[PDB]
């Protein structure tokens, strides 16, 4: 996360982190229930094998609340391809159930039609993760968060070298130096309605990070609410 | 529902997400556990 701040205790509870064979974080995920993690299909390619860590706020220190989970089933959307980065979504079923506690709680899934009109029309949402703090720098050792304004789809298409599909939406800033970055992919984008946070996006891609004239691109969760529901019922 | 979300706290006739039950008035939502979806955790 370039810019933004560190999440305080209990502030980003639905955050999960995928760790590789070197025990290093490489993508995020969102806790959906005691058995399921929501992430990006393209992250499945970035590591020969991985586990999921929940409850961590500092990757350089082992603090109470951290726990590791093995993945039992990987459910990748069959239409995902690196050619277009469309359909960038996957669901993971854990071998053992997550115990909810301080810094470990699920984000809520909304109803389709209501989400399109009431959540996607809000002015902002929140993105979080352990990714780079600068386009070419190191990953952050602490969990960070950032408020990102929803961005007009047509303005986004004009600023992009690649096709923006209906399965994606854009968020962030034109020139201000705040955006998500390498390492945050697969992570949550949530939108607050009244006093409940609903998962609305999955960190997907961007040309560089925080570049002038470029925005952050997210997988549009409302377009896959039925897919997620089917996937979670095995 | 096109106005003030039908005065709902969640889904709008109001309603709520799993792990919640609609309050008596039929507008607010009530958590059924210590860790309901969508709420930041307190110590
Ligand atoms: C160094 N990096 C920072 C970039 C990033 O992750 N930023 C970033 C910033 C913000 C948010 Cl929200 C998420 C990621 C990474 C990247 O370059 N992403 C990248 C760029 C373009 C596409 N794309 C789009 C369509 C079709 C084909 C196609 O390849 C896919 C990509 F992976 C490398
Ligand atoms: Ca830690
Ligand atoms: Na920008």
């Amino acid at each position: 996360i370039v810019g933004g701040q560190e999440c305080k205790d209990g502030e980003c509870p639905w955050q999960a982190l995928l760790i590789n064979e070197e025990n290093e974080g490489f993508c995020g995920g969102t806790i959906l229930s005691e058995f399921y993690i929501l992430t990006a299909a393209h992250c499945l390619y970035q590591a020969k094998r991985f586990k999921v860590r929940v409850g961590d706020r500092n990757t350089e220190q082992e603090e109470g609340g951290e726990a590791v989970h093995e993945v039992e089933v990987v459910i990748k959307h069959n239409r995902f391809t690196k050619e277009t980065y469309d359909f960038d979504i996957a669901v993971l079923r854990l071998k053992t159930p997550i115990t909810f506690r301080m810094n470990v709680a699920p984000a809520c899934l909304p109803e389709r039609d209501w989400a399109e009109s009431t959540l996607m029309t809000q002015k902002t949402g929140i993105v979080s993760g352990f990714g780079r703090t600068h386009e070419k720098g190191r990953q952050s050792t602490r969990l960070k968060m950032l408020e990102v304004p929803y961005v007009d789809r047509n303005s986004c298409k004009l600023s992009s070298s690649f096709i923006i599909t209906q399965n994606m939406f854009c968020a962030g800033y034109d020139t201000k130096q705040e955006d998500a970055c390498q390492g945050d992919s697969g992570g949550p984008h949530v939108t607050r309605f009244k006093d409940t946070y609903f998962v609305t996006g999955i960190v997907s891609w961007g040309e560089g990070c925080a570049r002038k004239g470029k925005y952050g691109i997210y997988t549009k969760v409302t377009a896959f609410l039925k897919w997620i529901d089917r996937s979670m019922k095995t | 529902c096109s106005l003030d979300n039908g005065d709902c706290d969640q889904f709008c006739v109001c309603s709520c997400a799993r792990g919640y039950t609609l309050a008596d008035n039929g507008k607010a939502c009530i958590p059924t556990g210590p860790y309901p979806c969508g709420k930041q955790t307190l110590e």
